RNA sequence: CAACGUGUUUGGAACCCUGAACAGACUGCCGGUGAUAAGCCGGAGGAAGGUGAGGAUGACGUCAAGUCAUCAUGCCCCUUAUGCCCUGGGCGACACACGUGCUACAAUGGCCGGGACAAAGGGUCGCGAUCCCGCGAGGGUGAGCUAACCCCAAAAACCCGUCCUCAGUUCGGAUUGCAGGCUGCAACUCGCCUGCAUGAAGCCGGAAUCGCUAGUAAUCGCCGGUCAGCCAUACGGCGGUGAAUU
């Protein structure tokens, strides 16, 4: 969310945060949620990471994006993924039909 | 002129314990001060239900310390030692004061 | 209000004591006010 | 005020929640009194208080007719003054029962569950939670 | 009125105007209803020449409106020199009564 | 009521200020007072992780030391 | 849920009405009674100062020129939001009318609470001031919209 | 989640143990006395009987204070196991107790008792299938054994829990059977119910029995 | 807590019983300044040397288990182990009363 | 409850209260409705009427939810160290962001004076009454109480008078300075509180959003815990006044 969107809230758990990681997550997500028009009020972005080489089970990333939004309630998506930026294009694409289901329900 | 107190936790020990002192007081000598049930010093306290962190639905149980006055008129001597011969009660805190 | 100290409201509120809420109230009292006529 | 009965020939008793009253209710003229006051300078000016107080005799229409001093603690002056009323209705019914049946047709020999609910642990005023966002 | 260097009061009543001065002392201003009985209640309209004389010398007694001023600049070019932790914090504009700062400090974060 | 003064710095000060003056010399228990009969020496106040020399001065007197050195290295680009 | 049981309302305190009571609980706010009791009689005491009748006859001939006999309920069908009006009941518009005339009694300035009420009241008494203006523009937009039922 | 049976009903039907009424800074210190003699109790019976062979069962021990002179009853279910054939079990049972209460140097009798029937005491029957289940025996066997063995010996109703880690897992599970009647709402109904943990080699096991009498 | 700070209190408690009526006694001439005011400065070096033994050091942590915190101090045992000594029919007279 | 004048001195157990047992409320009675039934609507009686009110209570299970930092423990790992002791820091930083509370923005108000009524708790390393010193926080002296006795403890909103009666104000109290007191070896970073000084923002709050169906909401105080003292405006309770709407 670079500017005239959503208010952007990052959380990294298990996880040090890079330049081409939150990049990828305001690029991905919030150019993704550009053709919005939407004053969704918060999103809150929760990706921690877990397992494989840092500690017991397979290697996991995992994300949860939250949007607190004004239009007819809040919605969340958890996608767990082998890599960072297979678990964020997957909750993007979820979120974009999350959203759709807003917009289009709102007819007549 | 002797005032003895019945504290306890339990009502049935209390009153069958005060029940007994007051039979045997009676039964072997004079007319003797009832037991007055004075209040019940009865007091709360909150614990943290869960380990970690659910701050909300707590467990405040509840200690009751019952109590009893009870009075007996005169001192005569095997009354004296009536009240002595019986260490009868199984904890039932018995206190004398004039 | 209440959290004004220099107040008897705001130390009833703090639950502490100084001129504007007194002990004893023979003993201890700020300046008397004199409207007078 | 002075001028003592020291029995309790025809009594009253009366309860809320935390206010208890009891009453002796004398055979007399009407300056009654609240444990040693005056009822207007005890309940405080006249709110609705004083009228519940006036409520069962005035139900009867017995004003002039009795003098009902009172000897009252505990709780606070608009309990108080219920128990005071319920205390002349109850008081009322040890004198000439045959009264039963327009006072209780009123709500007058009844009591309310007026009772201050505990605090729920998790809220902060037995109904009232913290908001949540 | 006009009181001691240049600072005064509105037309109000005596102990609000006195409180209206700059920087004078509110348990003295009740003295000075007390020491020189003034009366409080009436304003400041309605005052005796005499009263007037008696209240500019009581207020010649205490430090006030310019005077106070410079002495607290005074301990604050003492908190320009000796480089203490208030000092410290007042180069940065924080605040020395110690809240926690990791939230809302805004009377000097403006 | 009474100033506190930590004992060993009161050795200090029977010890620089009965024979001869000196130096940097350390400190721990940063809570002491000033005391008067310290001014001009330069007292080398914990700072967390090591000691800094501190001229004392007598404008520096009636406070505590460790309002003198900070702890928290803060430069803050926050 | 199904219903609320009936009502028990009891008459003023001094004169034995049942809508001066209403306006008294209505004029309270937390729990100061006595001080609310207090704000309506001296607005009765400043109501015989004013005009020389009945406190109810004022208090009443005002009432009724508050008192809406229709509304806008903002409804739906299939989604379609029409604004039809629905008849309002009797004392449903009696809490309506002493709501308007309070909170734009709350509104008046200059003095206390005994002459704002009063002059608000007297305005109500006179088809002037906000509230039976209020009712006005309450009541000239569901007349705007008899095209809906 | 659930209440406990033994906290729920200690208004009625259910006694408290440790039954002696004091103050409280005294009620700190006779909770320092009465965790003292229980450890001692149980680190004894352990240690002299983890030398013999069988397990041992001990449910209650009830501790009263009458007089300046501590009761101290054992309810356990085989109590013949324990002593040394004159008394000297409860005898030296008597040395190691007094060895930790001597501040005041109070008189104390230990005693022991029968439970009516040990199958039907959750405490025992909980070892009973603690020590089998400790053994390399599996649920099912070990568990229905311990329901027959149970039925047989006069029980109404029962309700087995056994928690994670059975026989070869590494996913937790909980396995519990019931039989009869157990209510564990009714206040009246009376019952008893033990938790015990039991120490396993490849973890940590959870028995938690109830059983309506 | 850990095995440590156990003993941490068990011989902080020896400091205390060591010379706590000696020390605080001590500290019962000093305060009383009847006699002199100015003086007795050094005589805080006398009430230094006692480290350990300052009862304000000095915790009260649950003996059976160890939390430093949420220790119900009638009872001295902590939050989450005093439900298992009321729910397991140790503690008399925990009657769970709800009120 | 009563007298004596400000006790254990006299009576009484008659009110109240304490606290053990009992009784009571169960659609029991009546009417009417309903396949005769479950019930449903009303009425009487009754302190209370249709779970009387509040609580405790939480099935099989879900989220492979939280807790290996209450405790216990599989396995793995460190072991002159990933263990242990001591002093100083730190968890209290601070461009910002998110959340929960308190104070407010005033005349239903604010101040002063004089009046009035609670409950529930806590306290022998304590609670500390009385008298004196001090504007005060506080200091000394310490009677009484192991608690229905004494103390904390003044309840406050409320009532009656005086002022402001529309202002950034006698609203509001932030921030800072000077001077103190208490606790404790020690109060700087980082405790509370008193006395004076200053008087910030803030004229009822956008988009959105939350709690509550009655002694509830709102509002005013009191107490406890942990505790040497406190960051408590929180938590756990307890009374006071006390609604509107469905």
């Amino acid at each position: 969310g670079p500017l005239s969107s959503v208010k952007l809230i990052l959380q990294g758990r298990n996880l040090e945060v890079s330049d081409n990681v939150r990049s990828h997550v305001e690029d991905k997500v919030g150019k993704s949620v550009a053709k919005h028009s939407h004053l969704v009020r918060e999103v809150d972005v929760r990706l921690s990471a877990r397992g494989g080489d840092l500690s017991k089970g397979p290697k996991l990333r995992r994300c949860e994006v939250t949007l607190f939004t004004k239009r007819h309630g809040v919605i969340r998506a958890e996608e767990d993924a082998e890599s960072l930026y297979s678990s964020i294009d997957l909750v993007s694409s979820i979120i974009q039909r999350k959203l759709r289901k807003i917009k289009d329900k709102v007819s007549d | 002129k002797i005032r003895i107190k019945l504290r306890s936790y339990w009502v049935p020990l209390i009153e069958d314990s005060c029940k007994q002192i007051m039979d045997a007081a009676r039964t072997t000598n004079a007319k003797i001060m009832g037991p007055v049930p004075l209040p019940t010093k009865k007091r709360i306290y909150c614990v943290l239900k869960s380990p970690h962190v659910h701050k909300d639905a707590r467990f405040h149980f509840e200690i009751r310390t019952h109590q009893r006055l009870i009075d007996i008129l005169y001192p005569t001597a095997q009354t004296i030692d009536s009240l002595m011969q019986l260490d009868l009660p199984a904890g039932v805190d018995v206190e004398v004061k004039l | 209000g209440r959290g004004d100290r220099k107040t008897a409201k705001g130390k009833r509120f703090n639950h502490s004591f100084g001129n504007a809420r007194p002990k004893n109230k023979n003993k201890g009292r700020g300046p008397p006010k004199a409207p007078i006529f | 005020l002075p001028g003592g009965f020291a029995a309790q020939t025809v009594i009253g008793t009366g309860r809320r929640k935390c206010a208890i009253a009891r009453v002796v209710l004398q055979e007399g003229t009407g300056k009654f009194i609240i444990n040693y006051r005056d009822a207007k300078e005890y309940l405080q000016g006249n709110p609705l208080w004083l009228q519940y107080v006036k409520t069962p005799l005035a139900t009867l229409g017995y004003e002039t007719n009795y003098d009902v001093f009172v000897k009252a603690h505990g709780g606070g002056l608009s309990g108080q003054a219920q128990a005071i009323s319920l205390g002349v209705a109850r008081a009322l019914l040890k004198v000439s029962a045959s009264h039963r049946a327009p006072l209780k047709q009123e709500g007058l020999l009844t009591r309310d569950s007026r009772i201050v609910e505990r605090k729920k642990p998790g809220l902060k005023k037995a109904r009232k939670a913290p908001q949540f966002s | 009125p006009k009181k001691g260097g240049i600072g005064h009061g509105g037309l109000q009543i005596e102990c609000i105007r006195i409180g209206g001065v700059e920087i004078p002392n509110h348990k003295r201003v009740e003295y000075s209803l007390q020491y020189i009985h003034g009366i409080g209640r009436s304003r400041s309209r309605q005052i005796l020449l005499d009263l007037n004389f008696d209240n500019k010398v009581t207020k010649d007694l205490s430090e006030e409106e310019v005077i106070i001023l410079r002495k607290e600049k005074r301990f604050n070019r003492v908190a320009i020199e000796r480089l203490k932790e208030i000092r410290c914090y007042r180069g940065i504009r924080h605040k020395l009564g110690l809240p926690v700062r990791g939230q809302r400090t805004k009377n000097n974060c403006r | 009521k009474n100033p506190f003064v930590a004992n060993h710095l009161l050795r200090k000060i029977e010890k620089l200020n009965k024979k001869a003056e000196k130096e940097i010399i350390v400190t721990w228990s940063r809570a002491s007072t000033i005391i008067p009969t310290m001014i001009g020496h330069t007292i080398a106040i914990h700072n967390g992780r090591e000691h800094l020399p501190i001229y004392i001065t007598d404008r520096m007197v009636g406070h505590k030391l460790g309002e003198f050195a900070p702890t928290l290295n803060f430069r803050g680009h926050a | 849920r199904g219903t609320v049981e009936e009502k028990t309302a009891k008459s003023d305190p001094i004169y034995r009405n049942r809508l001066v009571n209403m306006l008294v609980n209505r004029i309270l706010k937390h729990g100061k009674k006595s001080l609310a009791y207090q704000i309506l009689y001296r607005a009765v005491k400043k109501i015989q100062q004013k005009t020389e009748t009945n406190p109810l006859s004022v208090l009443r001939q005002a009432i009724r020129g508050v008192t809406p006999d229709i509304a806008v309920k903002a409804r739906r069908v299939g989604g379609s939001t029409h604004q039809v009006p629905i008849e309002i009941g009797s004392t449903q518009g009696k809490a309506l009318a002493i709501r308007w005339l309070l909170g734009a009694a709350r509104k008046r300035p200059g003095r206390n609470m005994a002459f704002k009420l009063s002059s608000e009241l007297v305005d109500a008494a006179k088809g002037s001031g906000d509230a039976v203006r209020k009712k006005e523009e309450t009541h000239r937009m569901a007349e705007a919209n008899r095209a809906f039922a | 989640q659930k209440i406990n049976p033994l906290g729920f009903r200690l208004g009625t039907t259910q006694s408290h143990y440790s039954l002696w009424f004091s103050q409280p800074k005294n009620y700190a210190e006779g909770l320092q006395e009465d965790q003292k003699i229980r450890d001692c109790i149980k680190n004894y019976v352990q240690k002299n009987t983890k030398t013999s062979s069988g397990v041992e069962g001990i449910a209650r021990i009830e501790i009263q204070k009458r007089i300046d002179l501590i009761q101290v009853i054992i309810h356990m279910g085989f109590p013949k196991l324990l002593i040394e054939n004159r008394p000297q079990g409860v005898e030296d049972l008597k040395i190691n107790v007094q060895k930790e209460l001597n501040c005041v140097n109070r008189k104390l009798n230990i005693a022991i008792t029968r439970i009516a029937k040990p199958y039907g005491d959750p405490n025992i029957l909980a070892e009973f299938i603690a020590g089998q289940l400790k053994s390399r025996v599996s649920f099912r066997k070990a568990m229905k054994k311990a329901i027959e063995l149970t039925e047989q010996a006069d029980t109404k109703g029962i309700q087995i829990q056994i928690a994670g880690r059975i026989d070869g897992k590494e996913i937790a599970r909980i396995e519990w059977i019931r039989e009869g009647r157990v209510p564990l709402q009714t206040i009246r109904a009376k019952i008893d119910y033990c938790a015990y943990t039991v120490r396993t080699i490849y973890g940590v096991l959870g028995i938690k029995i109830w059983i309506f009498m | 807590a850990r095995k440590s700070l156990i003993q941490r209190e068990k011989k902080r408690r020896n400091l205390e019983q060591k010379y706590h009526l000696i020390r605080r006694s001590s500290k019962q001439e000093i305060r009383k300044v009847t006699s002199l005011s100015d003086k007795w400065e050094i005589h805080g070096k006398l009430q230094s040397p006692p480290r350990n033994s300052a009862p304000a050091r000095l915790h009260r942590r649950c003996f059976l288990t160890g939390r430093p915190r949420a220790n119900i101090r009638d009872f001295g045992l902590s939050g989450h182990i005093l439900r298992e000594m009321v729910h397991t029919c140790l503690l008399p007279g925990a009657t769970r009363s709800s009120w």
